[PDB]
């Protein structure tokens, strides 16, 4: 048992959804339709990966998902797209009105018309599991819904699952791709508000997905499909300890426990390799060595920060594929006697790490080669709080004029909600300070 | 799904409504019968947005059209596409305004306001969920500039949270030379800072100054400054018209756009009057402008850039950030990211490559200093007043307009001068 | 294990209280909002009678 739900929430969290699904379906064998041939038990069982799909007597496999926008037109893209049949439509849900890139209309104006709906859905989701593990919940922080309904979700999620696990996946503001100016904003306002409701958020930098995207699959302008196929090959090496069996693979939650050791700092960095196309890929065989190498190496990151320049609390390396365990301590052994890896003083040094046979798995068509082995790091470094900073730095350039404010507080919000999540944020800077500093 | 109201208020509204209009139409396909008759879904696909479907899959313009004249009625009935509008549509009064905005404001429009609305609520009772609205007038004449400020506050009253948007043509003595003109600008800017969320100030002396300079029309008649204001309104709602992958609606748009609520007046623009880096250059060239003010006198709050046609959108995205960095002390250090840009596949009538200009700028005083100047110029003197008392206007009200346009200016040179550090 | 119950309870509940506090004093603003722009409004209705009275007693 132990099911997790997927919840994703406006744009950017259902087109990640959608990447994260097709990707699911391929790597179990499920067809568009649902049917998953290898799966002799009908209609339900206890296998690993149950815990992301349930059964009909039918033998329909559905994800254990909502999807959840205020306005129609990327849900009503799942609803006639291919993968249309895999979701019952009570899964997919919809506003006529969005909260034009305001956190304000998506936890009050808008959301508030929605949330009951939303969670009796949930609801129905949760009453199908027999030991519900918790919530994965895609948004990102720049929209309306992404930022504000997110939170308003967060905090009912809270009062009627009490501490249930919640994960997020966030995907942090760049400017490089289409961006609205109040996105710090919005980016500031939903962190203040989920922090407290949140065991364990993996951000996303879309200025690092472009990059990458840019420089290893030598896409001149990459599109949201190209950046979401590579964060769900990112999502997917993280929650494949849930979803495959195995005896070296190595619990999400296990995991969970060593990246956080404040309830407030529960932000991982995550790099992910190889990242490469099928031109460089052909006759390139990249080992155990080189990918984790690469783990190392900042053009990888999903979040723009030098962890060469902060201390690491937690480093757990989640290989999946053509690996076996003496290759990963010959790589590691390398890789401690040549890099700058400095731990803070209270907390061992010792990399964990996992392995799951079930070679990686790309979209046909797409941009990413497939590899017979590949790694994703998780890292607790406190160099991620450099992009707290420079979002915090947006937010007072703007905030010091009262820059768009206006368009808060016509939805009712009060200005504050804005000086108190400001502040929260300058403590978490803090927060982040204090945890780096030698003990007596 | 996502429907947009249209209303055309006097002679200038209606004129440069039906020509947006015919444009409109040609780019989706439509002829003057209202039948689709393209070659791309494409043309179809956000058609809702300012078509209603009638009966024979019709498409039929979701437009009011209101004058103090009925002779325009007329004229736009058989002008280029009469038939397209809806017949019931047609909201109009019988003896003119005269150039008085008390007219067009406090009585004869009061009076025709009413079965404006009728219709404005039968238009907006059958959108799936009405976004807002847009309406094409002047400034300088009697019933656009009156009337349309009572529509825009009556509106308000009744679609409070719906977006109200406006084209308003700034009167020019290049083009008029009805000498009242300053006082019925600034009556109805007074308005319109109170009740509009976005304003583009279509302005007549850049319009003449483009004709007569750049475009080398010794005579420029109406239809050639038309021709332009056309080409900028079809640029200015190609985004929300074609999508591609922008995934707007005239709320965030002005979310973005908009810092503070009464700094909401736009300067258009438009090139070529041809590689990226001559569209990007030419674009932000103040003779490009359809306000005139010059940029470079002022700083940018915030800047929406709209490529038309088939180009690199790597060459397009490195030649905004060439452009912001090379001018980048045209824009204000403490809203950072304050540039959008915008990419439509489907080019205007006539170009492979255009480009439209959308700047909320702080040089936009200058057109303010403008029309103040000329208002004083007259109310110094008492000029004229008359017109306006005897409609029951008190000079009071003239007092605080120019008083209020006066602010505006005073708070855009604010903006402008202020600093992050 | 009772300390355990207890503080989940209590999260449970602040949360519940502060979610509602802030949904009612949002709704609360917003109403006020939009309450003085209609009261702008009618202000100008107000001001537009009286000048239709000043042009009728002109006469
Ligand atoms: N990585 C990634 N980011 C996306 C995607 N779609 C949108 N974004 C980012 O999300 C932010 C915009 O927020 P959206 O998710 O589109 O907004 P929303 O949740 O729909 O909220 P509203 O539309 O304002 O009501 C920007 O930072 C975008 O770059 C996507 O498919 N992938
Ligand atoms: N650019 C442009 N300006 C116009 C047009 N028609 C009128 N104007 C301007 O509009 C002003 C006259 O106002 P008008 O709208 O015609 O008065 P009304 O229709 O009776 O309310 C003058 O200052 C003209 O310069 C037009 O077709 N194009
Ligand atoms: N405020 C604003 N900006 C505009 N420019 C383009 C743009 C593109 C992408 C953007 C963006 C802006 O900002 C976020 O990303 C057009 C408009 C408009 C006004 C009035 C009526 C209208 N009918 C259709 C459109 C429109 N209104
Ligand atoms: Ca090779
Ligand atoms: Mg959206
Ligand atoms: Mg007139």
């Amino acid at each position: 048992m132990r099911e997790c739900i997927s919840i994703h929430v406006g744009q950017a969290g259902v087109q990640i959804g959608n990447a994260c699904w097709e990707l699911y379906c391929l790597e179990h064998g499920i067809q568009p339709d649902g049917q998953m041939p290898s799966d002799k038990t009908i209609g339900g069982g206890d296998d690993s990966f149950n815990t992301f799909f349930s059964e009909t007597g039918a033998g329909k496999h559905v994800p254990r998902a909502v999807f959840v926008d205020l306005e129609p037109t990327v849900i009503d893209e799942v609803r006639t797209g291919t993968y249309r049949q895999l979701f019952h439509p009570e899964q997919l849900i919809t506003g006529k009105e969005d909260a034009a890139n305001n956190y304000a209309r998506g936890h009050y104006t808008i959301g508030k018309e929605i949330i009951d709906l939303v969670l009796d859905r949930i609801r129905k989701l949760a009453d199908q599991c027999t030991g519900l593990q918790g919530f994965l919940v895609f948004h990102s922080f720049g929209g309306g819904t992404g930022s504000g309904f997110t939170s308003l979700l967060m905090e009912r999620l809270s009062v009627d699952y009490g501490k249930k696990s919640k994960l997020e996946f966030s995907i942090y503001p760049a400017p490089q791709v289409s961006t609205a100016v109040v996105e710090p904003y919005n980016s500031i306002l939903t962190t203040h508000t989920t922090l407290e409701h949140s065991d364990c958020a993996f951000m996303v930098d879309n200025e690092a997905i472009y990059d990458i995207c840019r420089r290893n699959l030598d896409i001149e302008r990459p599109t949201y499909t190209n950046l979401n196929r590579l964060i769900s090959q990112i999502v997917s090496s993280i929650t494949a300890s849930l979803r495959f069996d195995g005896a070296l693979n190595v619990d999400l939650t296990e995991f969970q426990t060593n990246l956080v050791p404040y309830p407030r700092i529960h932000f991982p960095l995550a790099t992910y390799a190889p990242v490469i196309s099928a031109e460089k890929a052909y006759h390139e065989q990249l080992s155990v060595a080189e990918i984790t190498n690469a783990c190392f190496e900042p053009a990888n990151q999903m979040v723009k920060c030098d962890p060469r320049h902060g201390k690491y609390m937690a480093c757990c390396l989640l290989y999946r594929g053509d690996v076996v365990p003496k290759d990963v301590n010959a790589a590691i052994a390398t890789i401690k006697t040549k890099r700058s890896i400095q731990f803070v003083d209270w907390c061992p040094t010792g990399f964990k790490v996992g392995i799951n046979y079930q070679p990686p798995t790309v979209v046909p068509g797409g941009d990413l080669a497939k590899v017979q082995r590949a790694v994703c790091m998780l890292s607790n470094t406190t160099a991620i709080a450099e992009a707290w900073a420079r979002l915090d730095h947006k937010f007072d350039l703007m905030y010091a004029k009262r820059a768009f404010v206006h368009w808060y507080v016509g939805e009712g919000m009060e200005e504050g909600e804005f000086s108190e999540a400001r502040e929260d944020m300058a403590a978490l800077e803090k927060d982040y300070e204090e945890v780096g500093v030698d003990s007596v | 799904m996502r429907e947009i109201v249209h209303i055309q208020a006097g002679q200038c509204g209606n004129q440069i409504g039906a020509k947006f209009w015919e444009v409109i139409s040609d780019e989706h396909g439509i002829d003057p019968t209202g039948s689709y008759h393209g070659d791309s879904d494409l043309q179809l696909e956000r058609i809702n947005v300012y078509y209603n479907e009638a009966a024979g899959n019709k498409y039929v313009p979701r437009a009011i059209l209101v004058d103090l004249e009925p002779g325009t009625m007329d004229s736009v009935r058989s002008g280029p596409f009469g038939q397209i509008f809806r017949p019931d549509n047609f909201v109009f009064g019988q003896s003119g305004a005269g150039n008085n905005w008390a007219k067009g404001h406090y009585t004869e429009g009061a009076e025709l306001v009413d079965s404006v609305l009728d219709v404005v609520r039968k238009e907006s009772e059958s959108c799936d969920c009405l976004q807002g609205f847009q309406l094409t007038h002047s400034l300088g004449g009697g019933t656009g500039s009156g009337m349309g400020t009572l529509l825009i506050s009556k509106i308000r009253e009744e679609y409070p949270d719906r977006i109200m948007n406006t084209f308003s043509v700034v009167p020019s003595p290049k083009v008029s030379d009805t000498v009242v003109e300053p006082y019925n600008a600034t009556l109805s800017v007074h308005q319109l800072v109170e009740n509009t969320d976005e304003t583009y100030c279509i302005d007549n002396e850049a319009l003449y100054d483009i004709c007569f300079r750049t475009l080398k029309l010794t005579t420029p008649t109406y239809g050639d400054l038309n021709h332009l204001v056309s080409a900028t309104m079809s640029g200015v709602t190609t985004c929300l018209r074609f999508p591609g992958q922008l995934n707007a609606d005239l709320r965030k748009l002005a979310v973005n756009m908009v810092p503070f609520p009464r700094l909401h007046f736009f300067m258009p623009g438009f090139a070529p009057l041809l590689t990226v880096p001559e569209l990007t250059q030419q674009m932000f060239d103040a003779k490009n402008m359809m306000a005139a003010c010059d940029p470079r006198h002022g700083r940018y709050l915030t800047v929406a850039a709209v490529f038309r046609g088939r180009m690199s959108m790597k060459e397009v995205d490195e030649q905004m950030l060439n452009v912001q960095n090379k001018n980048s002390s045209y824009f204000v250090e403490w809203i950072p990211n304050n540039v959008k840009t915008a990419v439509c596949d489907i080019p205007p009538r006539g170009l492979k490559m255009s480009a439209t200009f959308i700047g909320n700028s702080t040089a936009i005083q200058e057109l303010f200093k403008r029309i103040s100047e000329q208002f004083t110029a007259m109310f110094r003197r008492k000029a004229f007043l008359h017109w306006y008392t005897g409609e029951g206007m008190d000079e009071m009200e003239f007092t605080e307009a120019e008083s209020n346009m006066n602010d505006l200016v005073s708070e855009y040179q604010q903006y402008q001068d202020a600093t992050a550090d | 294990i009772q300390k355990a119950i207890e503080e989940n309870n209590n999260f449970i509940k602040m949360a519940k209280e502060k979610l509602a506090q802030k949904m009612e004093s949002n709704k609360e603003n917003r109403e006020a909002h939009l309450a003085a722009m209609l009261e702008r409004l009618q202000e100008k209705d107000k001001h537009a009678e009286e000048v239709r009275k000043n042009k009728e007693l002109k006469e």
